[PDB]
């Protein structure tokens, strides 16, 4: 990001619009071919030929800016793209269909950890022998054994929540909010019943750990405690644009699910925490063996955390129920020895440890809050149809300059400069009326209005006679009344409109062919305007359309 | 923007602000005229690495004044520019004086700034590709 | 200026270099004393070379 030199090339040879002496070559050819029974001196005062020159310069320039880049051509006087482009946080990101898309929604109201979403199975009994239904078995009374039928509810949810609270019943405010994100963004035909707080199962764990003899040790139970409850309960956490992009993800995929203003949420850390079926000693151990200044576990066991907790087997693997969370029954203990010594930790020194280790992850997940988007390149703005007259190119002695000719030249050489004047402007209106579409393109490609025309044409008024050159000056004050004068019918708008909007519907992958018949059941000739109407206004609507399904 | 390759640095008197944590700098035509200050107010041998670096306008100090004089005068300053300075070409060198009596020699430089960017100019985005020599 | 555990390190170094060890202060110590251990140990450790 530091300055370098600057220097020009010097192979100034293209063969094509920027290189002037290619294109005089060439005019000369043409000259020959077409004209050389009558004109044969091409020597440098030749007045033919300092057209040419002149013309072929002027070809160059307009060359020049078409080849300005798009982030300026395209830009609006007041900066942004609103009218050309849709964003990637509005035209990427997908309503919340899936399952994974559920728990990204809920997770990020204030307060929850985590959720998870389950299905409802609610029962219908049926009397075969008249037809009758009924949540009731009492709907089978008197009946044979192949009279009776029932059928299981396929669309509804309950949904499981897990808060930072540690209370025993979620706020009235959670779920309110859980039902309110459910019903605002819904699938067709599925429905929400209950929202309640995750059930939880509790684990005891209790051993005799040796440490190395010089080894803080409130700290190893700080961080044993730790990872011991992140095993059994792990939680995803927010990411900043930037850290997905380290990760290595890519633009589809950041932004495949529900836009979410708190953070990115890794899809793999969400499939990872989901509740567990099975706790085990051979994990634990590892937990416990794998911390800094740990040493030898020389006793270890887990066990239901029950009452009564005599003898009992050693408990390799224990199974939980299958809506409940695992957690540390909080009757857990480890013993800590040096040698065979045993010695004494205080409560207030690993609570100290404790709090800092986890209120440092906190202070990440508020950091990305505020990286959720990416730079789009910005350009400037300056009218980039101006034009000049090629009139001015000439010299004084040809007589067409601002400073005019002096009077003792006569009448008839005044007369002849007039003559010329009118020559030349066929050459200018065409050049003119080039530069001009280069200042309508924004507006040729429009998603919030196309214009009415696809060819145009200015005013020339750096020519200090056109009020008499001109039969009607009127057009020189309004360039639309001038296209429709100059241009006019060889302007077959309908087809090219359609062309144009065809393509740009295209580009989202979507198909209008079908109103080119269908809408002539409604209407007759008038059919051209409406369609075209109707095609612009798909477009401005679009970011909905395609995404609220 | 057309003018960076007569560079930009320190003042020679180095100032420092308060309202801002900054030291003032200068440059373009400033920077020149502070770089000739700097130039005839140190001796031959008083940098460290650089033995050769100043004047020796003092060895005609306590002397008459006549032709001969001020023609050692001008070759001495033409040289220290040709040196030491390569962003100005001398016009011209006026030496008079004012004083009957007390002990005065005038000296008047006039000089010109260069358009163009030599080849002893040490400019940071220029002189890696142009500082020959 | 973090001196305590700075001097600990040279005071072990030294030690070393005659192949002895005093790790076992680090924790024998407490059952005596308090903070102060650190302030008694580095003493004994110079009277000890």
């Amino acid at each position: 990001t530091l300055n370098k030199h600057i220097s020009i090339p010097k192979d100034m040879s293209s063969k094509d619009d920027l290189d002037f002496h290619f294109l005089r070559e060439e005019g000369i050819r043409y000259i020959k071919e077409l004209g050389s029974n009558f004109w044969t001196d091409y020597n440098t005062h030749d007045p033919g030929i300092t057209m040419l020159e002149v013309l072929c310069y002027a070809i160059s320039d307009l060359g020049n800016r078409i080849n300005i880049p798009i982030e300026d051509l395209i830009a609006n006087e007041e900066g942004g793209v609103k009218g050309q482009f849709y964003k990637v946080q509005e035209i990427l990101p997908s309503a919340p269909t899936s399952e994974l898309d559920l728990r990204k929604l809920f997770i990020d109201i204030e307060g929850i950890k985590n959720c998870w979403i389950k299905r409802e199975r609610v029962t219908v009994f049926a009397d075969l022998k008249n037809q009758k239904l009924s949540y009731e078995k009492t709907i089978w009374e008197d009946l044979k054994e192949n009279q009776k039928a029932q059928f299981d509810l396929k669309g509804l949810y309950r949904i499981l929540v897990e808060t930072e609270d540690a209370d025993k019943v979620l706020s009235e405010s959670l779920e309110k909010a859980v039902f309110t994100k459910f019903h605002a963004n819904r699938n067709l035909c599925e429905d929400l019943i209950k929202v309640e707080k995750v059930a939880t199962e509790p684990i005891s764990v209790c051993a005799n750990v040796e440490v190395a003899p010089e080894a803080d040790e409130e700290l190893i139970h700080a961080q044993i405690l730790i990872a011991i409850e992140d095993y059994l309960a792990p939680s995803p956490r927010h990411y900043s644009l930037k850290q997905m992009v380290d990760k290595g993800y890519t633009m589809d995929e950041i932004f495949e699910g529900p836009f979410l203003e708190n953070g990115f949420i890794d899809t793999v850390e969400l499939k990872a925490s989901e509740l567990r079926k099975e706790v085990r000693l051979s994990d634990i151990i590892n937990i416990i063996m794998s911390i800094d200044g740990v040493k030898i576990v020389k006793e270890i066991t887990l066990g239901n955390c029950d009452e009564n907790d005599g003898i009992e087997n050693n408990q390799w693997v224990i199974c939980i129920p299958e809506n409940k969370k695992p957690k540390l029954c909080k009757k857990t203990t480890i013993n800590y020895f040096k040698g065979i010594l045993p010695i004494n930790l205080n409560p207030v020194r690993v609570d100290n440890h404790k709090s800092k280790i986890l209120a440092s992850r906190l202070e990440n997940d508020l950091k990305a809050k505020d990286d959720l988007e990416p730079a789009i390149p910005q350009g400037t703005f300056a009218d980039w149809g101006e034009y000049s007259s090629i009139q001015h190119e000439f010299p004084e002695t040809y007589g067409i300059s601002d400073i005019g000719l002096p009077p003792k030249l006569g009448v008839k050489r005044a007369v002849l400069a007039r003559q010329l004047k009118g020559y030349l402007l066929f050459f200018d209106q065409i050049l003119a009326s080039y530069f001009e579409h280069l200042s309508k393109i924004k507006s040729l490609l429009s998603l919030d209005q196309g214009p009415s025309f696809t060819y145009f044409t200015q005013a020339i008024k750096d020519i200090k006679d056109v009020e008499e050159l001109f039969k009607d000056p009127t057009l020189l004050e309004n360039d639309e009344e001038l296209t429709k004068s100059l241009i006019g019918k060889l302007d077959d708008t309908i087809e090219r409109r359609n062309q144009l909007m065809d393509h740009l519907i295209a580009r989202f992958a979507e198909n209008f062919s079908s109103y080119a018949f269908l809408m002539k059941f409604l209407y007759g000739e008038s059919t051209d305007e409406i369609v075209l109407q109707d095609k612009q206004s798909f477009l401005r609507e679009y970011k909905e359309i395609s995404r609220e399904r | 923007k057309s003018k960076d390759f007569l560079g930009t640095g320190w003042g020679f008197p180095p100032e420092f602000e308060t309202s801002i944590g900054q030291v003032k700098t200068t440059s373009g035509v400033e920077d020149i005229q502070k770089s000739l200050e700097i130039l005839f107010s140190t001796k031959i041998g008083e940098r460290i690495m650089q033995p050769t670096y100043g004047c020796n306008l003092d060895e005609l100090l306590f002397s008459p004044i006549n032709r001969t004089l001020k023609t050692y005068v001008i070759e001495l300053i033409k040289n220290a520019i040709l040196y030491h300075e390569p962003r100005i070409d001398p016009e011209k060198i006026d030496i008079t004086q004012g004083n009957e009596i007390e002990g005065e020699l005038l000296i008047h430089l006039q000089y010109i700034v260069r358009a163009t960017n030599s080849r002893k100019n040490m400019v940071y985005p220029f002189y890696l590709e142009e500082g020959t020599n």
